[PDB]
C-alpha cells in the first residue's frame, strides 16, 4: 500500500489485496 | 472506473474496498 498511482493492470494489484482470495470485480477496458 | 481517481490520483486502500465481494 505504498504512495503509488494505479494505472492499468497495477490498480489490480492493490484490488486483489484488498479482497484476497475472494477476489475482485475490476471495471478495466484495454 | 475507479482509475479516473487511482490511476490519476492516489486514492486510499478504502477505496479499494468496494471492488471486493
Amino acid at each position: 500500500f505504498v504512495n503509488q498511482h494505479l494505472c492499468g493492470s497495477h490498480l489490480v494489484e492493490a484490488l486483489h489485496l484488498v479482497c484476497g482470495e475472494r477476489g475482485f470485480f475490476y471495471t478495466p477496458k484495454t | 472506473g475507479i482509475v479516473e481517481q487511482c490511476c490519476t490520483s492516489i486514492c486510499s486502500l478504502y477505496q479499494l474496498e468496494n471492488y471486493c465481494n
